[PDB]
């Protein structure tokens, strides 16, 4: 049997995906057929060759209790293949792998640290939920070992079990209890992010926790202050991917808490001002440091400081620093909300950005940025934004428009111009699930409805296609007729509004292809209700119900027979159940 | 009716562009590949795409991707036809046409851009002729370019004078898997192969149903022809009339004819297959192969595919005669038997394993098709009965003939 | 939580999957073949991160090979691209000249890197010389 | 490195210039822009070499938009080589004449252009009947300042039909690109003498001289058999497009035939071998002619109803081609093949081509529907398929058992006794509507159809809009059947879609049932369990308004799009 | 071609 | 070379047997819920053999193990009078498969401590073992907490392997 890498080699060669696809099969045969002669050993090798057409996307399914025999092997390099693909091929729903809980569990139980590894491995990245069931009292035994080389991964297995089995964490309570003082970082890590893991699933372990803030303050204190490592240092700054940690830590922890708060508002102060941002790296530090502020009860000068930290960072032409201040303001909407307003220029400035993130951000925190002060004047920009959307946005858009609009609108009918506008220049794009609340709003309003129909009118006649423009049009018809064609039984001086028309452009919905037949199912309703709505041309609209009750849908040929008995049968009481429905929240 | 007609790769990279409008923008071609990646993945997949106004007409060799591409309501098989015959004539330049043919040699294949096809509309398609004055290695263009005959230059002489004829079967077969025949029509083929002085004119006479319905010798052994196409050589106003095969051949290898038929008569070769597919265990094929055909014939080199599943394993194969080749890269089996006459019947008995966990998805069920070759046998029963040589100088030439019987499309639906 | 990495090339060519989330076949080979394409259709100023569908998809082009990460929405970012830079640091560590066709080829050690790296989505080692010591220490295990 | 190359370009030796102007061209070739060297190897243009002059009129071509201005430095050139002896080098700047497309050009070349127009050759008056289109392609209105339509007409009136059918091919383009100001047909003399002339000319010239037929139309029927019995022997062509633009015109020429003679029905037995043999071509030609086929028995039923078997898929066959082939069974689905298509359909249902198979649930359900001798038989195919248990396959199979129901409602109760028993867990709001339909409309039969919407009554407010609407509309029809088991069924629905709704027409149709059933459930008896009238089935046959245009349009893009010639060009 | 020809005739008057 | 499978109910001394045969010692074990593999190599010959653990989220996948498979043991325990049903269930849901039709059975009667421990003759007739077709089943009462008659069935079980 060839070897991994004469395979890939081949495999290199290949022009064709069809014509590599008959490499692989080539192959996964020799492969099929060795497992068939349970073969020990290159059972190293096919399974790695295995494992390489499962990266390059083939039906490796096959060969999964080979892992399982390389995972039971007594080779350490067997075991170092047999990890690797039991966190490949299977996974939870696999529903093999549940083969590996005594092999790993004989394995956490290894001499060698490096196959414990292995285990903690395999186990840490793709646990079962019963798997992690079946081995938390080996993990946290594990965890009481003193073999950091362990003791960096039990902690990060245990995070992953509590991660799977929300309700074992009780058990890790006591598995925590004063290991913070690891002179090693990477296990003293990983024991941040289980303690962020703690701390994040229940308050109740809050209280344990807030006790040691200052244990860590100090130790953070401690990153700061030795300015250097010769491991852990990048561009001069010293283990940062643990000082961002313990922020989280304190940014979860003290977020509600002042004492604690203030035990971390030291290391903030200093930290704020300590901090190298030059490189990348520290500007990392500074960006959770914003965030960490933000979300604790903390000091005021901090938070002054923060939004100065944060126009530097709106400033800064690296569009990842604006990705990050644009988050930033994002995160801190509610909280210090006026320091935010006056970026709001900045804000428009990256509505006009090249990148789809800096405009998404830019899109959305102008939807967080709408108070009833800037109602009038950022929508004149929006809605022109929303003119200047790309087509992805502008289903974005036109629903956060309609998201602020509910919030903070100073009147009811500009609240009513801006919808209808945008219902015109949206169309396609704007969502069929804020139909039914554009509908709720505007019988939320219960004062202009001739204002609204007519205008509702004006547009349908210029086109249909737009369907949820015509989904809003059709129930505004069937209910406020009697406000769109008033006091009109009969002919009268030409008014826009004709009755006839009116009875027309419904029923241009109803053979038009472009009718999303809810449409048509709105529409079948609006003819019914102007029987009661309309007193003008009444069974002329019967014609149109009776002649649809042949038609192809399944309901809406229901919809016209179960009308047009009332039309043929119950004429007085065709109104008897038209009266308009109730308003509802 | 193209405007600019494009040979990609399978990368989507230009190997020739020629445009014969203007009236597609060049650059175009480069959503063409997206559009393919689009419509493929989707399934929406056909020989037509469209980005905009842009009509995007492909045919798809080897590597390549000969896009012609039109704005208007074109001619839509006119565009089509010219594209196999632009691959035929680099086919007959070029003897593989691939990326190597096209970057080698764009000093000839330009100058066959410009003179296959002007405007959209091709004028000179018949490579033969066409070598006279194209050539890779200029004078003016032959008459018979000019001329309405346009696939035979004069002045053609050879020492010998031989007319090589190839009446090739192509047998056609649906058997579902109910074991019924559902079409098993024959397509069969006589492609000439003429090595003739000057310019003759050959009449030919087959064992025609409705000629010998003419004739009056409608009860003895006549072949009927449901439909043919011809070549164009062919003066079918003549043979409209009265069956009259009459035609001024081309020089050297060509397809004269292309009879098709049906045939209510058994298959030349019936198969029976079984599938005992064991659920995470195996599978077995006892599968015979008789043949119904006459014994003095003989099927050449038989490949029987039988289409096996993909994680089948172990195989086993308890044959009577003939050997089987396992092909797993296209997860089926080749009981290939060399020589098998009429009237034998060969049985294979297969044996695989098969996983003892199941796979992710379904697999579909391919036919069976073998790759039989039955020399000196018309099924049909087809028979080429004179060949008139007429020669303004006159010769006597040496018409030659064999029968090759092999199968068309031979699928017989599985279990 | 580093939802799961992936490794492709100038043409997409994947040279590393590791799903730190369980989601079927189907679903990786669908999610996989968009994210090449999202970022094989995306420019070089446009701020190494995607906010995909409540994952902030971080990516770092190095080489011809390209980078992809799927972090939690409440994560650091730029971190998050050092996490990537520190692994390209080990990558570059381990190998020296760290380069591409030994990612096809020796592939398997890189995920072996990667699990001395990151196993669960996170960090459980921040040195950047204790994690190649181990690996080289159970590479000298053999 | 290009000035280099403008160094060898400007050399004297032909050695030099002559790998020069390759490396452009191959520069050209791998797609440099290398329209800066534009006016330099013009410089190199007017050599001996007459394979030297093919690359410069390559480049020329290519860059004449590119640089219009530096485009006059070829005109004399252009003129001078109009007039060397050989015919090769003459046709060779005609083709490069009309294809270069600058307005500060085409003025100038139209007397070189009438010098080729009464040249001798056939060859490169073949070729400068083309340019004269090229010509109205640049400038329309300059080719009838030139007068060189009725030149074009005479090449028409020449021999050696080459020339004439490329006469006759710029002639329906130019005619096309005239708005039919002086339209361009000529008598049956001509038509005479192009049908003469269709024996002779090549495959190409085979086809264009048809397409001039495509907007003629015979007067009389022997006019009109005449010139169609000489269009007959072309259907024994290799060339399918000679064919297809045979059968174009034979199907535009019927509509003038009696059908009182025999000829129609001689013409109709002599189209259909054509047409079977048109599928017996390459899938990409055969592609074409589905589209072409649709459009035919949608016309023409008749011709094709006695051929099923060549409609079968093949295995190895193209998906466009699997799809299509499944329609035109449906176009001949008729009594005298219900079991061949069925068994067909259901062998076409045991596939991996979902989109395949989901189209053949599709053509089940049209068999169905067209023919209601094997309605029962279609219906007990499917069921095999439900029985299958492959969800696509079954949640294809309920909408389309639901719309037999809806076509034939009446005798099929005993179908919904199995399915009752359907794996309700089915997710497809399009056939999870089509059981509650199902499940509704007859919900008399469904003895327990009460306890099993209470599944469908769980995460009701959060389903569809469809699936939603169908539980308000089959518990209203299963209360108005059932008013005993399902009272507190039929009020907890309206506390549902008239106070926990949004969804208005929910609220709509909600509060409708409601004031319904409060009212008048007696006389709801008569308003929604109303015998509801015979569904009118959606015809499929384009319209012969439509369809006849069509006609005149087959081969062309308006087949392949079953859609009017503008509905799709731009 | 391994196969070999056979000769037909001419005329057959 | 055998493979050799240890199926049965959990808690069946499966495992105590398997480090009896292997290392000759009765270790601490866990239940097991993956499963356990020991090439016990006696009589000249090396028994591969697949211990698996016989809980109840376990007894599905058994059918992954049962290609290429020479011979069964089905641990069965002679304290369970209650579970001897469903191990009889076991039996006839597992012997009546097409893979795994051609490996021997050697059946365990484990655990002969207490006088509810049956002899085999019983086990045998409760488990209906005469019922059985095409079937080289041996009952061997074992006793694995000592070793007893578990060598013995191996002894058997090699004269089994060749033919
Ligand atoms: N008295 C007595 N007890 C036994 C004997 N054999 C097994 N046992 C008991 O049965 C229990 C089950 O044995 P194990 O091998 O550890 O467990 P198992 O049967 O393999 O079950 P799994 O681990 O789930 O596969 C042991 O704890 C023993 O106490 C025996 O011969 N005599
Ligand atoms: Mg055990």
């Amino acid at each position: 049997p060839i070897r991994l890498r004469e395979l890939i080699r081949t495999i290199r060669t290949a022009r064709t995906q069809a014509e590599e696809r008959e490499m692989i099969q080539k192959e996964c045969a020799a492969i099929r057929s060795s497992f068939r002669e349970e073969d020990n050993t290159y059972r190293c090798r096919n399974v790695a060759k295995l494992l390489y057409m499962h990266m390059l996307g083939y039906p490796a399914h096959f060969g999964q209790l080979e892992c399982l025999k390389l995972i039971a092997s007594q080779k350490f390099t067997d075991k170092r293949i047999g990890y690797l693909g039991a966190m490949l091929l299977l996974d939870e729903r696999q529903d093999v792998h549940l083969l590996m809980t005594n092999c790993i569990k004989n394995d956490l139980n290894h001499s060698t640290q490096f196959v414990q590894g292995l285990a903690l491995c395999t186990l840490g990245c793709m646990g079962s939920s019963e798997m992690c069931r079946d081995l938390a009292g080996e993990v946290e035994k594990l965890l009481k070992t003193s073999n950091s080389y362990l003791r960096k991964k039990a902690a990060l297995c245990a995070v992953h079990v509590i991660r799977k089995v929300p309700e074992l964490m009780e058990m890790f309570l006591p598995a925590t209890k004063n290991l913070l003082n690891e002179k090693n970082h990477g296990v003293l890590h990983t024991s941040v992010v289980l303690l962020t893991e703690m701390c994040e699933r229940s308050p109740d372990m809050l209280a344990h926790f807030r006790k040691l803030v200052p244990q860590l303050v100090r130790i953070l204190k401690n990153l700061i202050m030795s300015g250097y490592s010769p491991e852990h240092d990048v561009s001069g700054i010293s283990d940062p991917f643990l000082q961002v940690r313990i922020l989280r830590l304190l940014r979860i922890l003290g977020r509600n808490d002042d004492d604690s708060s203030e035990a971390m508002n030291d290391i903030l102060a200093q930290v704020a001002t300590n901090t190298e941002t030059s490189k990348n790296v520290g500007n990392a530090i500074l960006y959770e440091t914003v965030l960490t502020i933000m979300d604790i009860k903390s000091e005021s000068g901090l938070r002054v400081l923060a939004i100065n930290i944060l126009g530097r960072f709106l400033l800064n032409n690296d569009k990842n620093i604006r990705y990050v201040a644009l988050t930033s303001l994002l995160k801190t909407v509610q909280t210090d909300h006026n320091a935010v307003q006056r970026h709001r220029s900045t804000i428009v400035d990256c509505l006009k950005d090249l990148d789809v993130s800096i405009k998404r951000r830019a899109m959305e925190l102008s939807f967080a940025l709408v108070n009833g002060n800037n109602i009038r004047g950022m929508m004149k920009e929006l809605l022109y934004f929303l003119d200047s959307c790309e087509p992805e946005f502008k289903a974005d858009c036109a629903s956060g428009i309609f998201l602020a609009a509910e919030k903070y609108a100073p009147s009811k009918r500009w609240h009513i111009d801006t919808i209808m506008r945008v219902l015109t220049t949206a169309g396609s794009y704007v969502r069929d699930d804020a139909v039914p609340n554009l509908i709720q709003l505007i019988t939320n309003s219960v004062e202009m409805h001739a204002y609204t129909v007519q205008r509702l009118y004006k547009a349908i006649l210029g086109d249909y296609s737009q369907q949820p423009l015509v989904q809003v049009a059709a129930w505004c018809i069937g209910e406020y007729g009697d406000l769109l064609v008033s006091g009109q039984c009969e002919e009268e001086e030409p008014i826009q509004v004709t009755e006839d028309e009116v009875l027309d452009i419904l029923e241009s919905v109803l053979i038009s292809n472009m009718s999303t037949s809810v449409t048509r199912g709105y529409a079948l309703t609006a003819i019914m209700k102007l029987s009661t709505r309309f007193t003008c041309t009444v069974n002329r609209i019967k014609k149109v119900v009776s002649i649809y009750g042949s038609s192809i849908d399944v309901e809406l040929q229901q919809r016209a027979v179960e009308y047009n008995a009332l039309f043929k049968k119950y004429d007085h009481m065709r109104s008897a159940l038209l009266e308009r429905m109730p308003v509802m929240e | 009716s193209a405007s600019a007609v494009y040979v990609l790769d399978l990368k989507g990279k230009v190997l020739i562009c020629r445009n014969y409008r203007g009236d597609v923008d060049m650059s175009e071609v480069e959503h063409f590949m997206p559009i393919l990646m689009e419509k493929e993945e989707e399934g929406m997949l056909s020989p037509i795409l469209a980005h905009g106004g842009v009509r995007f007409m492909w045919i798809k060799h080897n590597n390549l991707y000969l896009v012609a591409t039109s704005k208007k309501n074109a001619c839509v098989s006119l565009v089509f036809s010219f594209l196999y015959k632009v691959v035929q004539v680099f086919s007959e330049y070029f003897k593989e046409l691939e990326e190597e043919s096209i970057r080698d040699n764009f000093v000839i294949i330009y100058e066959l851009l410009d003179e296959l096809m002007d405007f959209g509309y091709p004028q000179t398609t018949d490579s033969k002729i066409l070598q006279e004055y194209i050539t890779q290695e200029a004078p003016r263009p032959p008459a018979t370019v000019t001329n309405a005959v346009s696939w035979r230059s004069e002045g053609i002489k050879y020492r010998k004078n031989e007319v090589f004829l190839d009446v090739i079967e192509a047998v056609n077969l649906l058997v579902s898997a109910n074991g019924n025949v559902l079409r098993s029509e024959i397509v069969g083929s006589i492609k000439m192969r003429v090595f003739l002085s000057g310019m003759p004119e050959l009449r030919l006479g087959l064992n025609d149903k409705v000629l010998f319905d003419n004739t009056g010798r409608g009860k003895s052994k006549s072949v009927e022809l449901e439909d043919v196409k011809f070549h164009q050589c062919v003066r079918l106003s003549r043979f409209e009339n009265d069956r009259t095969i009459s035609f001024i051949p081309p020089d050297g290898e060509f397809e004269l004819m292309s009879y098709r038929l049906n045939t209510h008569v058994k298959p030349l070769i019936w198969i029976e297959s079984v599938i005992e597919k064991h659920s995470h265990s195996r599978i077995e094929y006892m599968v015979k192969a008789k043949s119904q055909f006459k014994r003095r014939s003989t099927a050449n080199n038989v490949e029987i595919h039988i289409p096996v599943p993909n994680d089948a394993d172990s195989p086993k194969f308890k044959t009577t005669v003939g050997s089987v080749k396992w092909v797993p890269e296209n997860s089926e089996i080749v009981w290939s038997v060399k020589s098998f006459p009429g009237g034998k019947e060969y049985l294979m008995r297969a044996h695989f394993g098969l996983p003892s966990v199941e796979a992710e998805d379904k697999e579909g069920k391919p036919p069976i098709s073998v790759k039989f070759e039955i020399p000196y046998f018309t099924t049909s029963g087809i028979q080429v009965r004179y060949l008139k040589i007429i020669e303004k100088s006159g010769y006597q030439a040496l018409p030659w003939v064999r029968y090759i019987t092999q199968n068309g499309d031979y699928q017989l639906r599985t279990q | 939580m580093i939802h799961f990495i992936l490794l492709f090339s100038r043409q997409g060519k994947l040279r590393l999957q590791k799903w730190y989330i369980t989601l079927p076949d189907k679903e990786r080979k669908k999610i996989t073949r968009e994210i090449v394409q999202i970022i094989l259709s995306r420019g070089h100023r446009t701020s190494s991160f995607v906010d995909w569908k409540e994952l902030k998809l971080v990516y770092k082009r190095y080489a011809s090979l390209y980078f992809c990460c799927a972090i939690e929405n409440q994560d650091n970012e730029l971190l998050t691209l050092e996490i990537v830079h520190r692994y390209v640091e080990l990558l570059d560590k381990y190998f020296g000249n760290v380069c591409e066709l030994d990612i096809i080829f020796n592939f398997e050690k890189a995920y072996f890197i990667l699990d001395e790296f990151i196993i669960g989505g996170e960090i459980q080692e921040t040195s950047k010389k204790i994690a190649v010591k181990a690996i080289e220490d159970s590479d000298m295990l053999q | 490195e290009i000035f280099e190359l403008k160094a060898e370009l400007n050399s004297d030796k032909k050695e030099k210039k002559k790998e020069a102007v390759k490396k452009v061209i191959a520069s050209m070739t791998v797609g440099k822009d290398v329209s800066a060297l534009f006016p330099d190897v013009v410089n190199c243009m007017q050599t001996d070499n007459l394979e030297l002059k093919k690359l410069v009129y390559l480049y020329l071509m290519n860059y004449a938009k590119s640089q219009p201005d530096m485009a006059i430095m070829a005109v004399n050139t252009f003129v001078k080589d109009c007039e060397d002896p050989n015919p090769l080098i003459r046709a060779l700047a005609v083709r490069t004449m009309g294809c270069i497309r600058v307005d500060k050009i085409t003025e100038y070349l139209c007397e070189p252009l009438r010098k080729c127009l009464k040249d001798e050759d056939p060859y490169v008056r073949k070729t400068a009947a083309v340019c004269v289109a090229k010509l109205h392609d640049i400038n329309a209105q300059l080719v009838e300042d030139q007068g060189f339509l009725d030149t074009l007409k005479d090449l028409i009136s020449d021999s050696n039909p080459m020339v004439v059918a490329n006469a006759v091919a710029a002639l329906s383009e130019i005619a096309e690109s005239h708005p039919s100001s002086n339209l361009l047909d000529l008598n049956p003399q001509s038509i005479n003498k192009l049908l003469t002339a269709l024996n002779e000319c090549t495959e190409w010239g085979q086809i264009f001289i048809l397409d001039c037929l495509a907007n003629y139309m015979p007067k009389d029927d022997r006019e009109a058999q005449s010139i169609c019995e000489r269009v007959t022997p072309r259907l024994s062509h290799a060339n399918s497009a000679v064919v297809l633009s045979a059968v174009k015109v034979l199907m535009k020429f019927m509509e003038m035939l009696s059908k009182d003679l025999d000829y129609y029905g001689t013409l109709l037995k002599k189209l259909a071998p054509p047409l079977v043999t048109l599928l017996s071509a390459e899938p990409e030609l055969q592609y074409v002619a589905l589209r072409n086929i649709n459009l035919i028995v949608q016309k023409r039923p008749e011709i094709l109803k006695h051929e099923m078997k060549v409609f079968f898929v093949k295995y190895n066959d193209p998906i466009y081609v699997k799809l299509e082939k499944l329609d035109i069974m449906i176009r001949l689905a008729s009594q005298a093949n219900i079991a061949q298509v069925l068994a067909e359909l259901r062998e076409y249902a045991t596939e991996v081509d979902v989109d395949f198979v989901r189209k053949a649930v599709r053509a089940i359900g049209r068999c169905a529907i067209k023919v209601e001798q094997s309605a029962e038989r279609c219906v007990s195919t499917l069921l095999d398929l439900i029985q299958t248990k492959v969800n696509y396959v079954v949640q294809e199979a309920i909408v389309v058992i639901k719309d037999i129901f809806r076509k034939y409602p009446n005798k099929y109760e005993s179908v919904i006794a199995t399915l009752c028993e359907n794996l309700d867990s089915l997710d497809e709001p399009e056939a999870r509507a089509a059981m509650i339909w199902i499940v509704g409309e007859y919900a008399e039969r469904i003895d327990n159809a009460d306890e099993l919407l209470e599944s469908f009554l769980e995460g009701f407010h959060d389903k569809s809009t469809q699936v939603q609407l169908q539980l308000l509309t089959a518990i209203v029809k299963l209360f108005l059947k059932k008013p005993t088991e399902t009272q507190e069924l039929v009020q907890q629905v309206l506390s549902l879609a008239t106070q926990d709704s949004d969804n208005p027409d929910l609220r709509d149709r909600g509060y409708i049932y409601w004031r319904l059933l409060s009212t008048d459930p007696v006389a709801a008896k008569e308003v929604v369990l109303a015998e509801k009238p015979l569904i009118s089935e959606e015809t499929d046959l384009i319209e012969p308004t439509l369809l006849d245009e069509l006609i005149c349009y087959i081969g062309t893009l308006a087949s392949v799009y079953h859609k009017p010639p503008s509905a799709f060009v731009e | 071609t391994s196969y070999d020809y056979c000769r037909v005739p001419m005329e057959d008057g | 070379e055998m493979r050799i499978l240890m199926v049965g109910l959990d808690a069946a001394g499966k495992t105590t047997i398997l480090y009896k045969l292997k290392l000759g010692e009765i270790v601490t074990t866990i239940p097991t819920i993956g499963f356990n593999v020991e090439t016990v190599e006696y009589k000249n010959i090396s028994f591969t053999v697949w211990d698996v653990g016989g809980l109840d989220k376990i007894r599905p996948l058994w059918r992954h193990y049962f290609q290429n498979t020479q011979g069964l043991i089905f641990v069965v325990d002679s304290n369970d009078r209650e579970r001897v049903n469903e191990a009889r269930e076991e039996l006839m849901r597992m012997l009546a498969e097409d893979e795994l039709r051609d490996a021997v059975l050697l059946v365990f009667a484990n655990k002969q401590d207490l006088p509810n421990a049956m002899n085999a003759a019983e086990i045998t007739d409760k488990l209906g073992l005469h019922s059985l077709r095409h079937r080289n089943w041996y009952i061997q009462a074992t006793c694995a907490t000592s070793g007893d008659g578990l060598y013995e069935g191996l002894d058997w079980l090699s004269n089994q392997l060749r033919n």
